[PDB]
Order: C-alpha cells, then structure tokens, then sequence
C-alpha cells in the first residue's frame, strides 16, 4: 500500500501509546514538583525513561519513512516532527553524564544557599530571602552581599558542570547534524512551510539583531531616566555616565526593573498603578486572583476553566511542609488534564503572571483538537505572548479600574498615562536588551568564538556595552555567572523571551483593531469583546499545524517580527524621557565601575 | 404495579481527540435497548456515569440530554401526566418522539450520541409519578 498509507499507520500508533505515556510522565512529574521526595524523584524518572525510550525509537522508526515520498501536508509535519529530534545520538554513557550535570546543575540552583556571615546557622536561599531582598531592599551593601553571594557560592559551583554540558549539548547538537547547541536551539524558528514563507535559523540572529537596534533608542533614554534617579537613592554609588550597578536593579539579575517602579515613578503623588497596595487593601487571596483572571478570559468569548483545573492546580506554596518548586508553570497534562504551579503572593506582579499563566493553559486547552505532534505552540514566543497579551490588556489603569483595584473617582490625565508606561517599560523594554545579551554570550560560547578563558570577561564586557549593566564587584573565572539565572542552569532557552515582547504588540494591534478600540493601543482593553476572542482562539488552536510565519500571517500583517506596534505603544513615553533626559547624559561608559 | 425505567448514558472518553468527542458511550433502558411500561404507574430517571480514566479530564465530560421532537419534556413525563401506551426505545423505531443525547467536553464542541425514542397513544391508564 502506499508509503504515504503505510506512515498513516504508523502516525496513528504513535498518537495512541503516545496519550497514555505523557500523561503518565506528565503526572509523576507533577508529584515531584508538588512535593520534592527522593521516590517520587525516582517515579519521575522511571516513567520518563518510559517515555525516552518510546519516543527515540519511533523517531528512528520514522526517518524509515522519507519525507519526499509523502504528500498529505498533515502526515508530513507529524513525520517530519518525529523524525528530526532526539539527543538519542550519544553513547548511553555520555546521555548519563549529561542528565547527572543537568540535574545537578538543577538542584544547585534549587538549593544553593548564602549564609550571613555573622550567624552561620542563619542561611538563605533565592526562592524565599535572596529574591526578597534584591526585590525589596535599598540597602546598596545588603543587595550586594545578596548579589555577590549567589554568584560567588553557587555560581562558582555551576562553573566546572557549565563546562561540560558545553561540550557534550554541543556534541549532541553536531551529531544531530547542526553546528552547536546554538543552532539546534535556533530551530524552533525554521520554518520549511509553504511558498514564500520559509524562515532559516540563521536569520534569528539577523532579524533579532535588525529589532534590537531599533529598540536601542528608547531603551538609552530610559536607562538614563533611572539611573538619574537610582542616584537620588545611592547616591556616590552611581555615575551619571557609567553602567548602572547590577545589584540595584530589582531582580538578581535586573532581568525585569519593574521592582524599581518605587524609586522611579514620574507622577507619584497620583493613583498608584502598581496596584500592589490597593490587593492587599482589599485581602486578595490567590483564589481571587485566579477567578479575577478566569473572568477576563470569558469575557473575550474563550471558555473558563475546567474542574480539574480548579482540583489540582497548587496555587500558592502548600502549608503542609512540603516543598515544591515555585517557578511558575502552566503544565498541559494531556487527556484533557490542565493545571497551574504557581506559589502565588499577593502583588500586582503575580496578578499579572496569573493572566499570563492563564493564557498559556488557553493556548494549551485550543490546541488539543491537534493530532497529537502538532500540538504544540507555533514558536516558543507565540505561547508567552499570548500571555503576556493578556497582561498588556489587564493592567492598563481602566481595566484596574472595572476590577476595583482603582478607586471608583479615578480618571486618566496625562500624567498617569506616563506613569503607566514607565511601569510597563521596567518590565517590557527592561527585559530587551538582557535578553539578547544572555543569549548573544551563550550562542557564542557555544559556536565558540568565546573560549574558556573568557567566560566571565565577554560576559561582563557585552553586559556593560549591550544592557548598560556593571558588574559591583570583580569576577575571575572563577565564577559562572550566566548560570547563576534559572533559565541557564535548567538548560532552557532563552531568546523566546524576547521575540515574545515583539510579537505581543503586533498581536495586540491586529486585536484591538478587531476590538473596534481607537485611540492609542496602550489604552486598549481587549475585554468584554468577543470578536477579538475569536480572532486569537482561531489562531490558539492551529498549535504548530502551520509554520510560525503564516501564523503571522493570519493574525498580524505580517510574516515576520515587527517592533512598530511597540515602538508605537511607548511613544508618549518615549517623548517625555526625551525631555526628561536633555540635561543629562543619555547612554554610558563602559569603563567606569564601583571598584 | 409501578415500573421504574433507568435511562443510563456510559461513557469512556479516551482515543486520539480526547477533547473532540467520547470514545465509546453506551445507552441502556434497564439493560436492554427497548421497555414498554405495563403498570398503572411509571418513573423514569436519566443517569450518566462516566468510566474510570485516570484523568481530571473526566468530568469535563458533559453527556445530557436535549429537548426533542415532542411535546413532552423528559422531566415533564414524571409530573403526573397520562398516556395509554408508552414506550422507550434506544434505537429510533417508527412514529417517535426523540430526546437527543448530546456529549461536550466543557462546552467547546458539542457532538450528538445518540437519543432516547418515546412511543405514546394518549390516555388514563398510565400514570407519571416523579418521587
Ligand atoms: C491527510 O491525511 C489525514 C489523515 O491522516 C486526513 O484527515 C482525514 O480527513 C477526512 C476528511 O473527510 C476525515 O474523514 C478523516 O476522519 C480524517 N482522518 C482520518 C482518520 O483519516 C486529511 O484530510 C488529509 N489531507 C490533508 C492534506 O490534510
Ligand atoms: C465553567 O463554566 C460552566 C458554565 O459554562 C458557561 O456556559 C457555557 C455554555 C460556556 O459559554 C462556558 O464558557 C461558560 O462558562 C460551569 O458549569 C462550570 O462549573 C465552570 N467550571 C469551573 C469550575 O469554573
Ligand atoms: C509526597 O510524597 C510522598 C512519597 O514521597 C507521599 O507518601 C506523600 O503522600 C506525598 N504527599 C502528598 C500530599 O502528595
């Protein structure tokens, strides 16, 4: 019968013994990060070795089928899916090593600990004290001691594992035929697709590079607006020229400045935007926050969420001891299974991570009507700006208002307009240039222009040219400070994070176009219409059925990355940094730094 | 005497599309596809039970019933109405009145399984008791 035919079967098993073994990966893997015990790490593991096993060999048992010879654009994406994936393609003894470095290099990061110096009985961890005080303190030398003891005591320790995951992910990678590490992560951008929609992987690069430096404008501006008033809060600290020290700047990292809201804020005696302070007024529990979010969704005509949703989502830290990991996550557990993981505080912060949450599980709930392969989002900056959209459209001041977390007198004037996109530039154009940076270094590092022996140096030398960012305190090579941030330890791309932030304006745009709004989209509340629902749910549920590029297509203009709609969002803000910036020194030094 | 009719609904919901309909559904008058009531007076339920599937997808599961073809409400027959014949049958048999079986999973698709048939010649000899 004919080939074609005959990989029809062979589809169809997969997509059969397939939906009974991740769902049985999925649940165990659930166990474990709901309550970390060393035999449930052991179910864990065992059912996804159950789950390894089937899918490399039925990869194998699919390149057996050539792709030339099928037709049906359905059985070819599902073939060609299969087929190409698998670090299956190295001895069992260095596929062992590599999960050891990597689940070491996991639970270093999950349990590293800094210890005051004075009491060595007292001891902290990121996830709860280290990430509070580097979001909460001002005390330059407490921020730094955070700072510094992360990096010095557990990134130090990622170093020597960070190298030979190096070695053996680029092995993987050339044996599955690409060039490093580097270009096999870039594949989630390829597209083969139809006529004139194709898209290389080497034109990431090009095309993130093109987008950043049209960003780079708006993002000096701010830069210099807040170091102009980080000064006013350590001042002798911070040079109205140089980087702005890495400590101060609301994460561990500075990955979003959003925690600097406090210290930066034009107009502050106005209604606050971070409606932090109007939850807690009002005791918002997590429940609140979930249902709040819920209620969105089903305004714009997408469906609520499902009762096993509500049952077995963990959404805040269990009370019961316990521990579990806190890292948000949106877990499609296949069969229709649907949950959050999430130690959810009350703050406008984890409001807004809800939304975006609760968006991932939309894209998730609309895909499964996929064969089993396809269902997946388009790239990985679909899924995380469809939720981000959400965030955009929940936490403009109006909809804060029609939630109540504004009081019922408020009304927009100019100068909460620009507080608003002062907040909502912290966190969007922030996270830009870091973004780029991380993963210039480690696409580099990993095509190996960057040997060993400057590891630390390029870092810290693209940290202060591209981000503006200066290291407090000197760091040799001793240190391996990219994998001091999760992403980079848990072996986890990270350029979806900002191909996310372009797209999530493009889409919002195409929306609010929809939604019937005019007037400036950073007042677009796509709430309560439906029409602009059925716009992106009819995109949500082609999951990976077609290229990431025609999936422009339909929604957006089109075919590829634009940052107009974003440029276009912050432009009033963009207009009053300007001012805001004629008598200061706009860009930095990367020569001077604190020591 | 008095008969009761239990009209049940199962249903396994696994398959390539969990999401897109149920996989096998089973429908039964009393265990068997076809009863006359032949007392003075009547009851009939409507009962769903899902299977076990080890999955919290279950119960997103909705199998009900709609309004048919009929000037009867399947709550309606239990409220102390009157016929002289009636019948319930799984399969559509001649002159019927028809309740559609309709299955959603949470109210996406919604995806037609079968029917409940009623037969019925109007009279003051059966009787439709609802307790
Ligand atoms: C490609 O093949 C798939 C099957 O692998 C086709 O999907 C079928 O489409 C018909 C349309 O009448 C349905 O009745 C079947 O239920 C579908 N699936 C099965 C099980 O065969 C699809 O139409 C083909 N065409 C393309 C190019 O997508
Ligand atoms: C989810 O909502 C159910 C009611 O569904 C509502 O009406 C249908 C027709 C759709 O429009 C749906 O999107 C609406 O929400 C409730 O029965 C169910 O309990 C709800 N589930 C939970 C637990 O949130
Ligand atoms: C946590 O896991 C242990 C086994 O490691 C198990 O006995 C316990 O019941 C689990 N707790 C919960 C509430 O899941």
């Amino acid at each position: 019968s004919t080939t074609e035919d005959l990989a029809k079967t062979f589809l169809e098993k997969f997509n059969s013994e397939a939906e009974e073994l991740s769902h049985q990966s999925s649940l165990a893997s659930w166990s474990y990060n709901t309550n970390i015990t060393d035999e449930n790490v052991q179910k864990m593991n065992e059912a996804g070795a159950r789950w390894s096993a089937f899918y490399e060999e039925q990869c194998k048992l699919a390149k057996t089928y050539p792709l030339e010879e099928i037709q049906n654009l359905t059985v070819k994406r599902q073939l060609q899916a299969l087929q190409q994936s698998g670090s299956s393609v190295l001895s069992a003894d260095k596929s062992k090593r590599l999960n050891e470095i990597l689940n070491t290099m996991s639970t270093i990061y999950s349990t590293g600990k800094v210890c005051n110096p004075s009491n060595p009985q007292e001891c902290l961890l990121l996830e709860p004290g280290l990430d509070a005080i580097m979001e909460n303190s001002k005390d330059y030398n407490q921020r730094l001691w955070a700072w510094e003891g992360w990096r010095s005591e557990v990134g130090k320790q990622l170093r020597p594992l960070y190298e030979e995951y190096v070695v053996l992910k680029n092995e993987m990678a050339r044996a599955n035929n690409y060039e490093d590490y580097g270009d096999y992560w870039r594949g989630d951008y390829e597209a083969e697709g139809p006529s004139g929609y194709d898209y290389s992987r080497d034109q990431l690069i090009e095309d993130v590079e093109r987008t950043f430096a049209e960003i780079k404008p708006l993002y000096e501006h701010l830069h210099a607006y807040v170091r102009a008033k980080l000064m006013d809060t350590y001042p002798s600290h911070i040079n109205p020229t140089g980087c702005l020290p890495a400590h101060l700047l609301g994460d561990m990292w500075g990955r979003f400045w959003t925690n600097l809201y406090s210290l930066t804020v034009p107009f502050g005696q106005k209604p606050n935007i971070d409606v932090t302070d109007a939850m807690v007024d009002q005791s918002w529990d997590a429940k609140r926050i979930f249902e709040e979010a819920e209620k969105f969704f089903v305004s714009v005509g997408l469906p609520n969420m499902t009762q096993g949703f509500w049952e077995n989502s963990m959404l805040t830290e269990p009370g019961d001891g316990r521990k579990v990991v806190c890292h948000p996550t949106a877990w499609d557990l296949g069969k229709g299974d649907f949950r959050i993981k999430m130690c959810t505080k009350v703050t406008m912060d984890d409001f807004l991570t809800a939304h975006h949450e609760m968006g991932h599980i939309q894209y998730d709930m609309a895909y499964a009507v996929q064969p089993y392969l396809l269902r997946n989002g388009a790239n990985e900056g679909f899924h995380e700006a469809v939720g981000e959209i959400m965030s955009l459209s929940a936490a403009t001041p109006n909809h804060l208002k029609a939630i109540g977390l504004l009081p019922p007198d408020f009304y927009e004037d100019s100068e909460t307009e620009i507080n608003f996109l002062l907040k909502q530039a912290l966190t969007i154009v922030g996270t830009l240039p870091f973004t780029y940076m991380l993963e210039k270094w480690r696409w580099m590092v990993f095509k190996g222009e960057i040997p060993k022996e400057e590891w630390m140096k390029k870092w810290w030398e693209m940290k202060r040219e591209i981000v503006g960012v200066v290291e407090p305190v000197p760091h040799d090579e001793t240190y391996c400070d990219p994998a001091a941030l999760f992403h980079v330890a848990n072996d986890y791309s990270f350029i979806r994070y900002y191909t996310r932030t372009i797209y999530q304006f493009q889409f919002q745009e195409a929306l609010c176009q929809t939604a019937k709004h005019e007037g400036p989209l950073h007042k677009c509340d796509i709430s309560n219409s439906t029409e602009a629902g059925q716009k992106l749910l009819q995109m949500l549920s082609l999951g990976k059925s077609e290229p990431w590029t025609l999936a422009l297509e339909r929604i957006v203009g089109v075919k590829n990355m634009d940052v107009r709609p974003l440029l276009n969002y912050f432009e009033p803000l963009f207009t009053w940094l300007k001012d805001q910036n004629k008598n200061s020194f706009v860009g930095w030094s990367t020569n001077w730094s604190p020591y | 005497q008095h008969t009761d009719i239990n009209f049940t609904a199962t249903a396994s919901f696994g398959g390539s599309c969990y999401v897109c309909k149920p996989h096998q559904v089973n429908i039964s008058l009393n265990g068997n596809t076809s009863v006359c009531v032949r007392t003075s007076h009547f009851s009939i339920r409507y009962i769903y039970n899902r299977v076990k599937s080890g999955s919290p997808g279950d119960s997103s599961w909705h199998i009900y019933l709609k309004s048919g073809t009929c000037p009867f409400s399947f709550s309606k027959l239990n409220n102390f109405q009157k016929f002289k014949t009636i019948c319930f049958s799984t399969v559509e048999v001649p002159g019927s009145c028809n309740f559609p079986l309709e299955a959603t999973w949470h109210y996406t698709s919604y995806t037609i399984v079968g029917a409940l048939y009623v037969t019925w010649s109007e009279g003051n000899s059966i009787t439709g008791v609802p307790y």
